[PDB]
RNA sequence: ACCA
RNA sequence: AACCCCUAUACCUUCUGCAUAAUGAAUUAACUAGAAAUAACUUUGCAAGGAGAGCCAAAGCUAAGACCCCCGAAACCAGACGAGCUACCUAAGAACAGCUAAAAGAGCACACCCGUCUAUGUAGCAAAAUAGUGGGAAGAUUUAUAGGUAGAGGCGACAAACCUACCGAGCCUGGUGAUAGCUGGUUGUCCAAGAUAGAAUCUUAGUUCAACUUUAAAUUUGCCCACAGAACCCUCUAAAUCCCCUUGUAAAUUUAACUGUUAGUCCAAAGAGGAACAGCUCUUUGGACACUAGGAAAAAACCUUGUAGAGAGAGUAAAAAAUUUAACACCCAUAGUAGGCCUAAAAGCAGCCACCAAUUAAGAAAGCGUUCAAGCUCAACACCCACUACCUAAAAAAUCCCAAACAUAU
RNA sequence: ACCCUAACCGUGCAAAGGUAGCAUAAUCACUUGUUCCUUAAAUAGGGACCUGUAUGAAUGGCUCCACGAGGGUUCAGCUGUCUCUUACUUUUAACCAGUGAAAUUGACCUGCCCGUGAAGAGGCGGGCAUAACACAGCAAGACGAGAAGACCCUAUGGAGCUUU
RNA sequence: CUCGGAGCAGAACCCAACCUCCGAGCAGUACAUGCUAAGACUUCACCAGUCAAAGCGAACUACUAUACUCAAUUGAUCCAAUAACUUGACCAACGGAACAAGUUACCCUAGGGAUAACAGCGCAAUCCUAUUCUAGAGUCCAUAUCAACAAUAGGGUUUACGACCUCGAUGUUGGAUCAGGACAUCCCGAUGGUGCAGCCGCUAUUAAAGGUUCGUUUGUUCAACGAUUAAAGUCCUACGUGAUCUGAGUUCAGACCGGAGUAAUCCAGGUCGGUUUCUAUCUACUUUCAAAUUCCUCCCUGUACGAAAGGACAAGAGAAAUAAGGCCUACUUCACAAAGCGCCUUCCCCCGUAAAUGAUAUCAUCUCAACUUAGUAUACCCACACCCACCCAAGAACAGGGUUUG
RNA sequence: UAGGGAAUAGUUUAAAAAACAUCUGACUCACAUUCAGAAGAUGGAGGUUCAAUUCCUCCUUCCCUAACCA
């Protein structure tokens, strides 16, 4: 009988080797992930359709933001075989209300807060 | 072509008796509420939950079903189980599972009626 | 059992070797319907009794003045005879075999093993294992063992 | 005695 | 640049599923198929009343809008009409050559009547024929005429025959638009929501309730889920579930009003039956299909993938099948003794026990051998390295193999 | 009573216990029984014997003359039935002229091989073949045409017949 | 065929089977097994079913009690009986029609490929084959031959099983006709082994070009039998082929026997009789293609081979048959001709192995070593008038040949 | 293949009896008949029931019927 699964903790315990070669601080956690669906949720059971709903990732590819809680972690557990998870980056800071509309979410998970669209002149 | 035979079992055609707990621990319950139904005792009645003469546990007063485990010491009149414990060695506890109501509200309060 | 026992009561050496069974006598029984009958009408009539053997399993076990050379040779004919994969094993080949699948499993190169992804549902893989295969780790396929699975 |  | 190039499995119905070699359709024109209450809803009027007597009213009540197809049996009954055919009968007629025999349901044989067998013909010449060959042919014969018996019936040398070209019971009209849980049909455009737990049933080709699904309304939690918690008999000590705050989310329940779906397929998983057969049958949990697109060659059910338009932009997803195999030492051999025992005999080698000694070395003998014998190897010695890798061993069907090819440029 | 069978013996049951006949076949377990005829050769036919799952006496039994487009066996002859076909005549045919139907038909620009697929493909995949169009033949396919399968099942669909 | 318990269905609940097992259609105690009423459960609906505080009445001082033990122990509505209370179905097809059986081949209609009989497909238990294993048999000897217990793989010919295409039809068992294919080879060829002297055999490897008889009997396929034969192969092709034929069988209406039934009727039990339509639209095809097979006799030779008995072979020479292709001098049917019963002609191959030399592995070794041997077509057709007409050994039409016979 | 029925002294029938057979005797010259005595079975196994000739369930055994439509 195909059933939901229990993924054993020691899964999500990560390894002095895994701190190397993906770059996390476990002594400074990540805020906010970056959360993308990258794969279908047809020929998927219906409860994996439902929490992809929740987290907002029924359109592939399209980054959602989302809190690195035990709660939320607790979702993104069950469809983790359906997206892509990164932390969120900020290399300047949050964003202010001056700044707000100028920020962009660069591929390598940086959310900078200006956009200038011009070359680094040096 | 060739004759078959025919199966011997009958009967075994009852549907299930949808027995089980009706409230699970912390639920609220309302005097009177099924708490669980059973055909042997899985669960025995413990404080404020009578039994009924189906072995029906339900509740006797308003509040949380609570389930634990406690030691078991029959009547002495149930001969079959005092005939089980007189031959349990010496040091051997019996546990059964209980369920409890842990009753919500005070039985009444003492309001002022009258200066007089 | 008759070709097992014929075969090594003949073959064996008396007076210097001993055998003794490891599996029990035929004990579940076996059902068949009549001939030429269409499906239903109830279960058929026992018919005979088998005895289930699993993988890693002994199913005669001989000992004595003998070395191993001395019973393999007809020890793998009525093995091969067996109606699964059987071998001649000693109490050293025994555990070699097994030191060597513990060997390959600890210097397997491969970072990708079954039971790490079956364990984590990762790919949600589960949709297409058996709850059976978190313990059988892929070196099962129903009642065939696969050796070479790490 | 034996309708439903 | 018409074609050549590339892409592309008519349509309707019916189905689990149709290019299907399942249904229907030559084509054109015309004709040809959703009829209405109950309640509800929407929009007016008046309002504790409404209404143009009757009837409703604890915000009702009046009015209006808006709603439920077509063709088809075999039958059943009533009243007529039918015996110019045919069955049988009545009245009164007619025909039957020749030959044989002569008592004539005799023979042969025409006219005549019939229809055995063969062929032909099979929308014919013919809704039963033609040619030949046949049976009978003064008889229970054949035949003209008029009349009789009528369908719950007649008539019958019973074949259930025949009764106006289909008689297990005629035909016609009417009842009658018979009835059909069954098959086939069901007509303008565009959008949207929408796949199926079960129960009962003379019921399983259908219904009704539930379930799901739709619309409108109300107001409040729904889903996901943390601890704590849910059994002993006794474990395959299973994957799991139930309950459930937080959280992530936007649903959910209730009220009103309905219809349709209640003939299910494959795949994965746990089982059951069968043969640990089946594209088999039955339960369950998922998925897919019956909805697009791209893969797996074509391809419902496997993989990728969903929300709709235009573009002669772009990044991607799934996505291509790998493998090649069996060589193998060379030499050398005397001796207590044919060890006793057993056995007719056994001498390494029937079977029994024991297995010690000679020489650097050769088993009271491992395989073959015979007459129990003798013989031939192997295990020793001497010379002195044989090369030994690692586990291994297969194939045949019926129209005609089946892309072409290719070991080499990061 | 070797076996076979039982004149015979015991017991029981019925209204009576199948008599006379007849029996390898309109009849048939074994079975193509067995034997005698018949053929070179018989699962045929004839005569017997064995004896009857379940032969049998006006539901008539058993013989027999005559008779029969009845079913079967056969001598002799006869012959294109056949070995094994051939030749010719007429008809039909084909061509010219006249007249002029039918069933059928989703549309068709209507190959082959293998594979696939609602499990048997002209139409799909992969190959191969390939200017175009008359006429005469053929019947392997078009699950060819014809008749809403007469089989089988189902329908709370009919009807005929028979009954305790 | 209703109702309960257990497994399947292991842990909330639910869960099918012409699945596996076991049970119930009551007994016993009471006589408050009286009344009443919060709140609940519920067999997936409904109906029905279930548990219960408090209260009223009772009972009452040591498990009992305002709801007995017990698992099911059961039946709606209408109606009937009764003063009332209350009672009534093995209505067991158990959600129950108030009360109705057979038979149909004399049949009919509506449908169904939702469902059987034929064929196909799936499958391969059953069948068939191969290999693996070494018991065993074979005097000895496992392997010349033959094989148990098992094991592995294949085939798709049987008997089934499944119910996926066709019930607005995919009609037909055997035979005739014409045969396409497989090779698991019956015969003919080439090999290896042999318990192969020879002659015959047996067994295996290779080979599908060519071939594979006529009768008696049965509807028969099957088989038996008589004669043969080099041999009388096994299979598939919708049990090849019925718009080509046949129809004995088979299987509708008639009838008979035995049996079964009260009878109507019925019986893979016998028996006699019983309508086989089609003018071809499309696809396909209509002179592939001129290479030939086999037996027998003589001879080798009474040789080889054997103690004898017997008794051959790659040669050599004949004479046939069949199969192709022609032809008419004679014969025959015939007669300006067409024919057979007559005559004439007919031409290569094939591979399994067996051996040299010879390395890896300084011998040997036929070699998926390099290598050397056995051991790899021709013929026919072929130039192009008029395209009046006539003639023809050419021909359906068309085309072709001849006319220096217009 | 599938359902039903039936296994009682050596025999055949009953509901644990009877007639035979057997055994013992008497009668007879002897035998038979006859007479008088005697023994003699619930198919096996597995149950329940206050008690198993009517009841199990199975085995073993014999019978009967059915095995049809294309
Ligand atoms: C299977 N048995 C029951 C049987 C069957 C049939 N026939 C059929 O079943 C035919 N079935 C069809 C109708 C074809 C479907 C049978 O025809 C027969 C028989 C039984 C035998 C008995 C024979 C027996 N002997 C001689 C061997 C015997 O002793 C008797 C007797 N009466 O005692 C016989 O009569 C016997 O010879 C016989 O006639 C039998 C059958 O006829
Ligand atoms: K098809
Ligand atoms: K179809
Ligand atoms: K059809
Ligand atoms: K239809
Ligand atoms: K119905
Ligand atoms: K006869
Ligand atoms: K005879
Ligand atoms: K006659
Ligand atoms: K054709
Ligand atoms: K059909
Ligand atoms: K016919
Ligand atoms: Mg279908
Ligand atoms: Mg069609
Ligand atoms: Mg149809
Ligand atoms: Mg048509
Ligand atoms: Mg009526
Ligand atoms: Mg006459
Ligand atoms: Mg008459
Ligand atoms: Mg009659
Ligand atoms: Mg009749
Ligand atoms: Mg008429
Ligand atoms: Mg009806
Ligand atoms: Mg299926
Ligand atoms: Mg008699
Ligand atoms: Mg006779
Ligand atoms: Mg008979
Ligand atoms: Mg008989
Ligand atoms: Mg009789
Ligand atoms: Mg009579
Ligand atoms: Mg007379
Ligand atoms: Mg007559
Ligand atoms: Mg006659
Ligand atoms: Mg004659
Ligand atoms: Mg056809
Ligand atoms: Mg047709
Ligand atoms: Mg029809
Ligand atoms: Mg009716
Ligand atoms: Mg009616
Ligand atoms: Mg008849
Ligand atoms: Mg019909
Ligand atoms: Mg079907
Ligand atoms: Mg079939
Ligand atoms: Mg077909
Ligand atoms: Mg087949
Ligand atoms: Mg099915
Ligand atoms: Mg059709
Ligand atoms: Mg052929
Ligand atoms: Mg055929
Ligand atoms: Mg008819
Ligand atoms: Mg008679
Ligand atoms: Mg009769
Ligand atoms: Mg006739
Ligand atoms: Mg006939
Ligand atoms: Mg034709």
């Amino acid at each position: 009988k195909f059933t939901r699964s229990r993924i054993p903790e020691k899964v999500f315990q990560a390894s002095p080797e895994d701190h190397e070669k993906y770059g996390g601080d476990p002594q400074n956690p990540h805020k906010l992930h970056i959360v993308t669906r990258i794969k279908s949720t047809r020929r998927r059971p219906y409860w994996e359709k439902d929490i992809i709903k929740m987290l907002g990732l029924e359109k592939a590819h399209t980054p959602q933001v989302h809190k690195n809680i035990p709660s939320v972690n607790a979702k993104l557990k069950v469809v983790k075989h359906l997206i892509r998870i990164k932390p969120l980056k900020l290399p300047q800071g949050l964003p202010a209300e001056e700044n707000m509309s100028n920020t962009c979410l660069k591929s390598t998970g940086e959310l900078v807060v200006q956009w200038h669209l011009k070359p680094v002149e040096q | 072509k060739k004759s078959g035979g025919s199966s011997k079992n009958l009967g075994g055609k009852s549907s299930g008796r949808r027995q089980g707990i009706k409230k699970m621990e912390g639920h609220y319950v309302h005097a009177g509420n099924i708490i669980a139904t059973q055909r042997h005792f899985r669960w025995h009645p413990g404080a404020h939950v009578g039994v009924g003469k189906n072995k029906c546990l339900y509740a006797l007063e308003e509040g949380i079903v609570r389930y634990t485990k406690e030691v078991y010491v029959p009547h002495p009149r149930n001969t079959e189980a005092v005939d089980l414990i007189t031959r349990l060695p010496k040091g051997a506890v019996l546990y059964k599972t209980f369920v409890h109501v842990v009753p919500a509200k005070p039985e009444g309060t003492f309001k002022l009626v009258a200066m007089l | 059992f008759e070709m097992m026992r014929l075969t090594i009561n003949r073959s064996m050496d008396p007076k210097n070797m001993f055998a003794i069974w490891r599996v029990p006598a035929p004990f579940k029984p076996i059902t068949r319907k009549s001939v030429g009958h269409r499906m239903g009408g109830g279960k058929g009539a026992i018919d005979h009794y088998v005895t289930p053997v699993k993988a890693g399993r002994l199913v005669v076990e001989m000992g004595g003045r003998c070395e191993f050379e001395e019973v393999q040779g007809f020890l793998d004919q009525v093995a091969h005879k067996l109606p699964f994969a059987a071998k001649a094993v000693s109490r050293g080949t025994l555990e070699k075999m097994r030191k060597d699948q513990e060997e390959r499993e600890r210097n397997n190169q491969n970072p990708w093993t079954f039971e790490r992804i079956a364990t984590a549902n990762m790919l949600g893989i589960r949709k297409v294992l058996s709850p059976y295969d978190l313990t059988h780790k892929g070196k099962y396929w129903g009642k065939f063992y696969m050796p070479k699975r790490v």
